[PDB]
């Protein structure tokens, strides 16, 4: 979510009446949210959330599956392929 | 707007043209001072030579650079060391920190030469420039 | 006389602008006052700011020409405000496309990188595509390599780029060698040897002579047609400690204790 | 009807006049002030909005005025005149009554007591504009005015905090112009916005007021960023006057975004990852400062792909940022798995949305910092492996090429190697276990200092609130 636990931050800072109009401030110097060029310009975005379930849309611990595919599938091809060659050697 | 030219025309060759970059940097100081912060050693060499009646305009200029920088006390030998274009900062009101710098140092000066003698303002042990 | 100088640049004759230009200099000042320096444009200050643009971009391609780079340094510094200052209805020139790739070759020569990228992003809205990179991809596209480190592709650029003449070889011509020193350093570290043969390939010359001689001026003894990298690194790293400034950069074991106790004793 | 509701936020009004009023025309006190001005902005916004708008008006005939009735009608007139029950008699609130200024006292003579209010009266003009949303002309007009105003009289340490505030609303209207179309006009107002803002931070360093000082070089630093000017931000950074005396944590957030952007581009990493790893955490975190720290997280991770370092795929995926931080994902997966291909291809394929947050011009040098990630891969897991093998993995194009990344890359001690040129092979030198060398002691003592910094920071700060709380009267 951001640079460090993001959970730790979070409820360091909290609204009081000092702080309310510097939240605005900051806002309106970059001029809103800025988020809401990407809702506009995919017109309902599509994300990665194909590949796994551990991608972008995630609400779990990763398992870091969705840099690499199952490798299992191909094992069982390369298990049966060596004892082929293995046979005749 | 920019510095660009008016580091280029220090360093451009020929006296006139050294002549005129001085005009134009002294005109605008109060956006342009951090550029010409780093080039300082051209604006003390024109004033070194002899051959120039605008090293004057040039120490003047030595002296606002460093009033924008900070340093207020290197600010007031260079302000002394134009003699004349310092009567109108004088009569300024928005710098006469340069001016008050010289009063703020002669008091601690003159602590030191009660000590020699009594009379010190009247004699030459001083600058005749701060006593004035 | 102050057209003379646009004139002379037709001619061909190169020196003979650097030699006409201090009197145009002087007279350049007056071309100054008549535009305020845009500080505001209007119609009439529209035709003289073309007179003032056009006595600094003659000078400043007849100043590369006769190997003058300090002089050019000058001329693009006063020349890049104009372009800056205004909507456009006179803010380019055709010549203006061509001097942006000069100064960015000039900065890669001298190797100063750093200011190479402060640069290309302050020029990046003037060429985005309204200028668009047409010439001045030889600059950036050598970039591209020199960051990759492929200076394989970097080599290659530089050796098409004889073809097409503008007047880019004054500059093209130096970045050959800063290229071979860049090889030069990064091969110390690799090994110590390579035989002469391995040595004239990776760092670009066309006779093994050539590479010998580097070499000896570069302190490398080649003996037995092995070269020795490590001598110029451990002459380097005599000098180091040869001056002093040196005990408390390094930092004994005795002032890492001394601090820790007075650090809490205050 | 109109009466009724022009008396009611002239009322409300007066009550946030009052706290601030009472405390200044004892003796400065300028923290007190600072904090209920905060507040005061926010309930403005609020009544200024409802209930018509000719309430501004109003309250100036309310107070004393030389001229400011008749500069606030000119505001007024530009969006269709007012000045029924504007007018004394059905908009004075005085007659006989001393926190106004009595009446029979402003009839007689000299002394003025115009300075604190018209100062208030600007922010006032400002806010009421910003609402509507309408920029152009009336801002024009009001800009001219108010920067002679400030500069006529010698501000107090009170006015100073009033001002902060006050060029940050005509420095961001001017932005929002300039970036609307461009013009002539729109290059000859930059010109003046700086020089203004400059000579300001001057007078305002002898004024002793830190408050002034900190909003202008944050708005000074946003500019030079603006126009792609590097060469102008290192040199006023270097000329440092920063203070870290009074501010809020709002401006040390803004300060440190800029720095760190700033050192980006100009090879410098190690130390914008400082700056942007501290300016996340001192700004607030809240919902409607979403803008604000949506721009910080891009950039940081950005940042940390230019090291050849690598943010967290965790990161991409539990924030509830997801919608802006999609693009930040596929361009930290091209590098992390070290594959050029997919690297262009998600460049073009954001090329718009990285331009906004113009981080754009940063990806193109991560395409360094891709190949890096590729071959230190390679040598890790294999220690010793020809040059011929990772032309058949990573898809270069011979023996040399590769050599050459190698061997400038090692130089920066990034693959952490030497060549086997006879042999025709990269064999690796990391091997570890510095528990027999002198190096945990450097390490341990940037530690110990790390704890020595945070033993100093709580000694100064913990009596500070307590020795001023002991002070004031208690039981």
């Amino acid at each position: 979510m951001s640079t460090d636990v993001a959970a730790a931050q979070a409820q360091s800072k909290i609204d009081l009446t000092k702080k309310k109009n510097e939240e605005i401030n900051k806002k309106s110097l970059e001029e809103d949210d800025e988020f809401e060029d990407f809702p506009i310009d995919t017109w309902a975005n599509g994300e990665t959330i194909k590949s796994n379930a551990v991608t972008q849309t995630n609400i779990w611990e990763e398992n870091w599956d969705d840099v690499e595919v199952d490798d299992d599938f191909t094992n069982e091809l390369k298990a049966e392929l060596d004892r082929y060659k293995r046979e005749n050697q | 707007t920019t510095a660009a030219p008016l580091l280029a025309l220090l360093r451009e060759n020929q006296d006139s043209v050294k002549t005129y970059a001085l005009e134009s940097i002294n005109n605008v100081v109060d956006q342009l001072w951090s550029e010409i912060s780093n080039e300082l050693p051209d604006i003390e060499a024109l004033y070194d030579d002899d051959t120039f009646s605008d090293r004057e305009m040039a120490a003047l200029i030595a002296s606002k650079v460093y009033y924008n920088l900070g340093e207020y006390e290197s600010a007031v030998k260079y302000a002394l060391a134009a003699k004349d274009r310092f009567d109108i900062d004088e009569k300024s009101q928005f710098v006469e920190t340069i001016v008050s710098k010289s009063i703020e140092m002669y008091v601690q000066e003159a602590s030191k030469q009660y000590t020699k003698d009594e009379q010190f303002y009247t004699k030459d042990i001083i600058d005749p420039k701060l006593t004035s | 006389l102050t057209k003379s100088l646009s004139i002379a640049f037709e001619n061909g004759d190169y020196a003979a602008c650097e030699k006409l230009l201090p009197p145009i200099k002087i007279e350049l000042i007056k071309n100054n006052l008549l535009i305020p320096d845009l500080s505001i444009q209007n119609d009439i200050y529209l035709n003289d700011l073309m007179i003032t643009k056009r006595i600094l971009e003659v000078g400043a391609l007849a100043s590369i020409q006769t190997f003058n780079f300090d002089s050019f340094e000058n001329y693009f510094n006063q020349l890049k405000p104009y372009y800056f200052s205004n909507n456009h209805k006179l803010s380019e020139s055709d010549k203006k496309s061509k001097l942006i790739s000069l100064y960015l070759l000039n900065l890669l020569s001298q190797n100063n990188t750093t200011k190479f990228h402060s640069e290309l992003q302050y020029l990046d809205k003037h060429i985005k595509n309204l200028e668009d990179d047409s010439l001045l991809s030889y600059p950036i596209k050598l970039d591209r390599w020199l960051m990759e480190g492929s200076y394989q592709k970097a080599w290659d650029l530089l050796q098409s780029g004889s073809q097409n003449i503008s007047e880019f070889d004054s500059f093209t011509d130096i970045l050959k060698s800063a290229i071979r020193d860049e090889i030069a350093k990064n091969t110390e570290l690799s090994y110590d040897f390579l035989p002469l043969s391995n040595i004239k390939a990776l760092l670009f010359f066309n006779n093994e002579k050539e590479t010998e001689k580097f070499a000896l001026e570069r302190n490398w003894p080649i003996v037995n047609s092995k070269v020795y990298f490590n001598n110029q690194s451990k002459e380097k790293a005599d000098y180091e400690d040869e001056m002093m400034h040196e005990e408390d950069q390094k930092t004994n074991i005795i002032e890492k204790a001394m601090d820790y106790a007075i650090s809490i004793e205050n | 009807l109109h009466h009724s509701e022009k008396k009611y936020a002239e009322e409300d009004q007066v009550q946030e006049l009052l706290k601030v009023l009472n405390e200044i025309s004892k003796t400065t006190l300028t923290l007190d002030p600072r904090y209920i001005w905060r507040s005061l902005k926010d309930l403005s916004s609020l009544r200024n909005q409802e209930l018509l708008n000719a309430e501004t008006l109003c309250f100036t005939v309310n107070v004393l005025y030389p001229d400011s009735s008749s500069f606030k009608k000119n505001l007024l007139k530009f969006i269709t005149s007012n000045h029924k029950s504007s007018v004394p008699g059905s908009a004075e609130l005085r007659n006989s009554y001393p926190a106004s200024f009595y009446s029979v006292n402003t009839e007689k003579k000299t002394i003025e007591v115009t300075a604190e209010i018209n100062c208030f009266m600007h922010l006032l003009v400002q806010l009421f504009l910003w609402d509507s949303k309408e920029l152009e002309q009336l801002v024009e007009f009001n800009r001219k005015v108010v920067i002679p105003n400030l500069l006529c009289y010698y501000n107090l340490r009170s006015l100073n905090l009033i001002n902060a505030k006050l060029w940050f609303y005509i420095y961001l209207s001017h932005e929002t112009l300039a970036r609307s179309s461009e013009e002539i006009n729109s290059d000859n107002q930059n010109i003046i916005l700086r020089s203004t803002m400059m000579k300001f931070l001057k007078i305002a360093s002898l004024k002793h007021d830190n408050e002034t000082k900190a909003m202008l070089i944050n708005l000074i630093l946003r500019d030079f960023l603006n126009n792609g000017e590097v060469d102008s931000a290192s040199d006023f950074i270097s000329k440092l006057e920063y203070p870290h005396t009074d501010v809020s944590s709002s401006l040390e957030a803004r300060y440190f975004f800029y720095l760190s952007k700033i050192n980006a581009i100009q090879l410098d990493y190690s130390t914008a990852n400082e700056y942007i790893i501290a300016a996340i955490r001192k700004a607030p975190h809240n919902s409607k400062s979403l803008g604000f720290l949506q721009q910080s997280n891009k950039l940081h991770c950005c940042i940390q792909l230019l090291m050849g370092d690598i943010p967290e795929l965790s990161f991409f995926h539990q924030s509830n940022m997801q919608k802006s931080l999609l693009p930040y994902y596929h361009l930290t997966k091209a590098v992390k798995l070290g594959d050029l291909k997919k690297f262009t291809s998600t460049i073009t394929k954001y090329k718009q949305l990285l331009l906004k947050d113009d981080t754009y011009q940063l990806c193109v040098r991560l395409r360094s910092n891709v190949i890096k990630t590729g071959i230190r891969i390679i040598s890790l897991t294999y220690k010793k492996i020809s040059l011929r093998d990772i032309c058949l993995k990573l898809n270069l194009d011979s023996e040399q090429t590769v050599e050459y990344m190698v061997s400038r890359a090692i130089r920066d001690g990034v693959i952490e190697a030497k060549i086997n040129h006879e042999d025709g092979f990269i064999e690796t030198t990391e091997l570890l276990n510095i528990y027999d060398s002198e190096d945990p002691q450097q390490v341990f003592d940037e530690r110990i200092k790390f704890a020595n910094q945070l033993h100093d920071e709580y000694l100064v700060s913990m009596r500070y609130p307590e020795d001023k709380k002991t002070q004031q009267n208690e039981k």
